[PDB]
């Protein structure tokens, strides 16, 4: 059989990308928003009834969590039409338009209390998907509940079907916005915590050069997580397409997730989608895969040595021609896009993303741009240092001492940075030769 | 008319044009870019894959005949001598090339040989300047000197160019069109090809009183394809010493050059005059 | 008429058939042979020229021209009429050659010089004849495309939905209800690999060479085969053992894959692994597989992308352009033949540092998933075997490559080199 | 190798002639400026057929004010200029005409002028330059240009770049309130960037106006046409299928040895009218010899000096035709008994000219399109007169209040000091370039 997956909406954000991806994963088969999919939109090589279940009605029945945690966004959810393919048994509706308030702590109680629930959720899902090997999670962990939610969600998952550990949109959202609730400290530990421990993959990304990159090249004045979503949406839409879509050799991603983990904590890689604006054929776009214009983590980018990509991948929908693909092993070569690690020869590939038919690629050579920026890691080394100094300046830290996250202590935020440093320290020893010693 | 409508050996010839001489003009100035920064820039000059590429990738944007009928299969000195070693070859038709020799297509490349060495040392010179001789008083006389080495070279360039065409390539490549334009039978063609091909040699100093000229500018070009070196790489690998040398080189050549064509006599007045 | 003549007389000649550029040449020749004709070979024609028996006046030109259109009435009776088609003498053309030829062998002399002009004339129209029923009836755009999906096992998303349900023939020893069984599970793959017309999958089946039904060995895909329908007469044109030597890559290929994907398994056993600290011999296995996964990587995007895709891409279009049958078998046989030198098959040496790679990847792939958490004294030791084995084969892939690159032309394998050289340290 | 360029346009006049460049880059290639280019030598880089099929002009109306975006919109000359080739930069109201607020203003769109470049430079698969106008004086050519010229230098020190800017202006009093204080701050940024590059030299550009047309009452869209008419012309040497100067790259470095002098004496023909024919005349070696011989009608602004004795230390008749090699020796024989071509004590005047075969798109009503490049003194007045006004502009602060109020004008006095002294040091150097010590 083909691969299928789940994707949650871990937060209140979650919940909000969760119902953007079904509606992007029902263009992404030419489906409706209720799911009608045109035969030619979904005449791809792909198994569609996987993400995008063919539910009954022909509805796009999302094998994916679209939370409801608030009474708006429950409300805002069922009435998206995207949810009309989405199905319904996947929206664990709650009216707490409150939320988990900012507070991580109330994240971890909306995922425990329902990570039995979450766990049944999983199961559930995996009856309605072919063959799931995680669930993708829109892990926006500075949403209200999304970092506890996230960490709760996490040990839920390795509760109801942890064989195969695997990524999730961890889509850590824009922290521009003036911080308050000090809690992110004691969320981003809950989130880290579970991340770096099931670190098979995670999508973090920090969403200050996701909006540095959106007002640079899609030129989004005054831009919002709007903007960030729906740029999330898109790209999951096209990572389906593309994987699910016959490619003649790994046609799945799970081997790429497998390659990620060099141990089982360092699990990160940042993929790269080129181009973002508001054709590049394969030698273009190897002379821009150095291009920042569609950067989306936020990355402390320390590349003093190979904290850079060590692997290297490109995965460009459209017209993609192989002697366009040397000549980009050429450019990329001179050209030196992206860094590499000091383990070994830093592998590089490139290839024609074999799409499904519900949507055509006009860029020559466009579509996903894998990397192993271990420097990233250094911006996750960052996230755990502000865990670990936003709890210890009592910054939300003796107000997290009543937070579920840090409310015995902040020990479990300790835990989550010292995960968070494994990580980064794998992505450092990257950068030097010590990367056998990640 | 049986023999010669069908085979289309005028397309050889202009193959021969265009690469033996390379007249395929931009894609001729972005190869000879490409050549000077593979050979001269100590690349894979000796490598077949990488000059066969390098070639081929010129030689089809317009006209990929060219690319077709040359590929630079390289291999293995002097300056000018350490760019050598390539192999080619090329395509005709039979028994079209039963008539056809395989010394023809050897003295087309030793033309084309003679192109790519001038066009080498006209690249080292043009990298080379007197902002290069001095990039990495006697600053002032550094300048100068370089000025005036620089002029005479682009003089000599231009001349070798223009004059060169004239004697072995326009003149000669003129009488070779005619003569081939006479001919239509098949000893008739070969007699005027191998008349064709002794001129264009005769231009190139082959024989062995006129290879005492030939020796000494061919000194000239191998000290100045040195000295442009030198000078690319500044100071550093350039000294008065050097600096001094290259002017003794280049006064030296033009004094035997001149006793030389007086012993013609234009190119012993041009050397004189230099 | 038929291609057909009794030369139990044999009063005819008609035989009943069955330096650097030189080394270059003879280089490209041997590894070229050595790689694409491993297991590539046509039927003996059942006509030819039996030219002991020929006239003086049997011209050479016009006899090679002759033994083509004669073997090109034998082809139409015996394949354009081999089953259900029909290839007669010559049709319409046959009676106003009729015509021609009382004509001719009025003329007393036998004029070879025109009489040739006739005969090839008529060769022409059924060479014109035969280009208008290829591009008519002949439509083997899905012909290739289920070659490339099963004769080089190349359908990805199938070849996935394969693995998670066919492999349980695959996998299991060899035997012959083993092999009948894999049918059903690759048609039940077929059915969850968002593929329902399994008219061809129908068609496909398996029946492999087992341990007990080779004779009458230990895995179902060391000794594997599946069964597959082509179409008449196209039957005929397949070369039955250029559709061995279509198996054979597919097979070299698929143990690439398999030891890419027990690799993959392994890797995300130590993901799955994450659960706790990754240990010191897990260490080993996760450096393993991870110098494995980059390898297979960097090898498979090479491979799918102009060992694959650029041949597949130049075979189609190739075909397309050329409209004439033997232009578009010539097509297809130059993408052979590029697939054959991307394989590097030719030395003996060079297959058996393949399947060392190949078993390296599934040792590793063997050490990472079997030791997913903790890696015991065994564990340990695959890991540690398994990275060294990676490394050792990674290595000599680079000095293959090099000496490769130096031997013949590798743009495939160059870009896959410098790709993994954006670092170079294993390459080098 | 076979490369392309880009050109931009800062200042009014920078923009202005940048404009009609392409126009008459255009009109060499077939072109109109609307896009429709005409149809072994490539020369279709100019009128850069986009994806979208835009023959993209090799230039950008790079004017800080809105006036010259906005013209260029109207104009056709956009139709065929891909979006990344019009980089109009933000200072709506210019640059002030001074490099004061030209400096302001270069430095915070630099980052649209340097992306507009990347842009272009996306495809730079042999490029080895580019070119530029800037008012050297006016704030967008001169602060602006100075800003430019250290944000390229910054951005493609690999291989040299050129610039053609708008000269101040020093016949017309230099009395603008920063007008020699901005050009000694474009001249700053100019000799950073010094390899081979074209000063508008006014004096002379204005004289070889009047020999060409003498238009009554001339303003800057006469020279700006001249200019542009040059530009067409600079495209021959790979018109035809190139066998001489198709990679230039040698011939542009041999003009003058010393990069730091960036600008060589070279006058385009005709400097006459477009039918500058004689009574049975055509291009004939002699006869090209002495027609073209004429030095007054070249734009070579000799300041208020004749300090050096410099004369042409190299010769290059840079026409379009077909030239016979025997000609040429004919002429090369006839020219060295004429001496047309004067000598710097560095050297006599090289022997050279060019003559080929005109584009299939590229026609011209002359007989001879002699460029004759050269470098005298005339340079070397013009490089005394550029020192002397930068000097007089920091020693008298000109207009003090405003040099003040300037942000590299009040940075400090030693930045007037260096461009008046790096423009003495190029006076100097060409008086001692009159001597044996060329520095």
């Amino acid at each position: 059989m083909p691969r299928e997956i789940i994707t949650l909406q871990l937060g209140q954000c979650g919940n909000q990308i969760g119902f953007e991806f079904w509606k992007q994963l029902c263009a992404e088969h030419g489906i409706s928003p209720e799911g009608i999919v045109e035969e030619f939109a979904t005449e791809g090589t792909d198994r569609k009834d996987v993400f995008f279940y063919q539910a009954d009605d022909e509805h796009y029945i999302p094998r994916a969590v679209l939370l409801d945690l608030e009474p708006r966004v429950i409300h805002s959810i069922l009435n998206s039409p995207y949810a009309k393919l989405y199905n319904p048994e996947n929206i664990y509706l709650s009216e707490h338009g409150g939320g988990a308030g900012n507070n991580w702590a109330s994240g971890f109680s909306q995922g425990e209390k329902i990570h039995e629930d979450i766990f049944d959720i999983i199961d559930r899902e995996a009856d309605g998907s072919d063959s799931l090997e995680g669930f993708v999670l829109c892990h926006s962990i500075a949403g209200g509940t999304g970092s506890g939610l996230g960490s709760y969600l996490l040990e839920r998952l390795n509760d109801r079907y942890p064989k195969k550990l695997v990524q999730t949109y961890s889509v850590f959202p824009n922290q521009d916005e003036m911080s308050d609730v000090v809690v992110q400290p004691y969320n981003s530990l809950l989130t880290l915590k579970r991340l770096t421990q099931n670190a098979d993959c995670v999508v973090v990304l920090d969403n200050t050069a996701l909006n540095r990159i959106a007002t640079d090249r899609l030129h989004i004045q005054n831009p919002s997580f709007s903007q960030i979503n729906q740029l999330v949406s898109t790209i999951m839409s096209a990572s389906t397409t593309t994987l699910r879509y016959p490619g003649y050799m790994n046609n799945d991603l799970i081997g790429l997730i497998a390659s990620l983990i060099p141990t089982p904590r360092l699990h990160f890689l940042m993929t790269g989608y080129t181009p973002l604006t508001t054709k590049t054929t394969v030698l273009d776009v190897m002379r821009r895969l150095l291009q920042p214009k569609n950067v989306m983590v936020s990355t402390g980018r320390d590349r003093q040595t190979n904290h850079c990509y060590i692997a290297i991948l490109n995965i460009i929908q459209g017209e993609v021609d192989p002697t366009q693909v040397h000549k980009s092993l050429q450019r990329i070569r001179e050209r030196k896009l992206a860094n590499f690690i000091p383990w070994g020869p830093a592998s590089i590939q490139v290839a024609l993303s074999r799409k499904s038919p519900y949507l055509p690629s006009a860029h020559r050579v466009s579509g996903l741009m894998m990397a192993n920026h271990t420097s990233i890691s250094s911006l996750f080394e960052s996230s755990c240092q502000q865990y670990d100094k936003l709890r210890k300046r009592e910054a939300f830290l003796e107000q997290f001492r009543k937070e579920d996250i840090f409310k015995e202590n902040f020990d479990e935020l300790d835990r989550s940075r010292e995960v968070v440093q494994e990580l980064i320290d794998e992505y450092h020893a990257a950068t030097r030769p010590d990367y056998i010693s990640w | 008319r049986t023999l010669k409508k069908d085979y289309r050996l005028v397309e050889y010839l202009q193959a021969m044009r265009n690469f033996f001489l390379m007249e395929g003009g931009d894609t001729m100035y972005d190869f000879y870019t490409s050549i000077f920064d593979k050979i001269r820039e100590k690349e894979t000059w000796q490598n077949v894959s990488f000059l066969n590429v390098q070639l081929q990738e010129a030689v089809g944007q317009r006209y990929p005949e060219d690319s077709s009928r040359l590929s630079i299969s390289f291999e293995n000195k002097l300056p000018v001598h350490t760019l050598d070693g390539l192999t080619l070859s090329y395509k005709v038709p039979w028994p079209v090339d039963i008539v056809i020799s395989l010394e023809c297509q050897k003295i087309y490349n030793q033309v084309f040989l003679l192109l790519l060495q001038i066009k080498w040392a006209k690249y080292s010179l043009d990298v080379l300047l007197f902002g290069e001789l001095a990039s990495s008083e006697p600053v002032r006389q550094q300048i100068h000197r370089m000025f005036l080495l620089r002029v005479k070279l682009m003089h000599f360039v231009n001349s070798l160019h223009n004059y060169i065409m004239t004697r072995i390539l326009h003149s000669t490549g003129l009488e070779f069109q005619h003569q081939v334009e006479e001919a239509k039978d098949l000893d008739q063609l070969i007699k005027i090809h191998y008349r064709y091909l002794s001129t264009i040699h005769d231009r190139c100093l082959l024989r062995e009183k006129v290879s005492f000229v030939k020796e000494a500018i061919m000194k000239v070009l191998n000290l100045a394809l040195m000295f442009a070196d030198g000078w690319q790489a500044g100071l550093g690998a350039w000294q008065m010493e050097s600096i001094e040398k290259m002017e003794s080189d280049f006064k030296n050549c033009h004094m035997f050059l001149v006793t030389i064509l007086n012993k013609l006599e234009s190119l012993a007045l041009s050397l004189m005059a230099g | 008429l038929h291609g057909l003549l009794l030369d139990q007389h044999e009063e005819f000649f008609i035989k009943q058939g069955p330096g650097l550029t030189g080394k270059q040449l003879r280089e490209l020749q041997d590894l070229r042979l050595i790689e694409e004709e491993n297991m590539l070979a046509p039927s003996l024609k059942q006509f030819s020229l039996r030219v002991e028996i020929l006239p003086s006046y049997i011209p050479v030109r016009v006899a090679e021209k002759i033994l083509f259109v004669g073997e090109s009435v034998q082809m139409f009776e015996n394949q354009n009429v081999n089953l259900t088609r029909k290839g007669s003498i010559l049709k319409d053309q046959e009676d106003t050659f009729a015509a021609e030829l009382h004509r001719l062998k009025q003329q007393p002399l036998f004029s070879l010089v025109d009489f040739e002009q006739v005969v090839d004339r008529i060769r022409s129209t059924v060479a014109e004849h035969l280009w208008k029923l290829m591009v008519e009836e002949s439509d083997l755009l899905g012909q290739l495309k289920i070659i490339k999906d099963f004769y080089l096992l190349g359908r990805g998303e199938l070849f996935q939905a394969f693995i998670d349900t066919a492999q349980h023939m695959l996998k299991t020893p060899p035997t012959a209800v083993t092999e009948h069984d894999v049918n059903v599970a690759f048609q039940q793959s077929a059915h969850k690999v968002l593929l329902d017309d399994d008219n061809l999958l129908p068609l496909l089946h398996l029946t492999i060479e087992y341990h007990g039904k080779e004779h009458k060995p230990a895995s179902g895909w060391a000794a594997l085969g599946l069964s597959y329908k082509v179409q008449w007469p196209l039957h005929i044109l397949f070369t039955p053992a250029v559709l061995e030597k279509y198996n054979v890559v597919f097979k070299y290929l698929l143990s690439v894959r398999r030891v890419q994907a027990e690799l993959q398994h392994c890797w995300a056993l130590q993901m799955q692994r994450k659960h706790l600290k990754s240990n010191q011999t897990d260490a080993v296995k996760w450096r393993l597989r991870n110098h494995m996964a980059f390898l297979v990587d960097n090898l498979q995007y090479y491979l799918q992308v102009d060992v694959l895709e650029s041949q597949f891409s130049q075979l189609l279009h190739q075909i397309n352009s050329t409209r004439d049958f033997e232009s578009i078998r010539l097509a297809h046989d130059h993408f052979l033949s590029n697939l054959l030198a991307q394989s590097f098959i030719l030395l003996k040496p060079v297959f058996h540092c393949l399947n060392e790679i190949l078993d390296l990847c599934h040792s590793f792939c063997s050490l990472v998933s079997q030791n997913l958490g903790p890696l015991d004294e065994r564990g340990a030791a695959q890991l540690s075997i398994l990275v060294k084995g990676f490394s050792r084969q990674s290595s000599l892939l680079f000095k293959i490559l090099s000496s490769v690159r130096n031997h013949q032309i590798n743009s495939d394998l160059a870009q896959l080199l410098l790709r993994l050289d954006y670092n170079k340290y294993y390459t080098q």
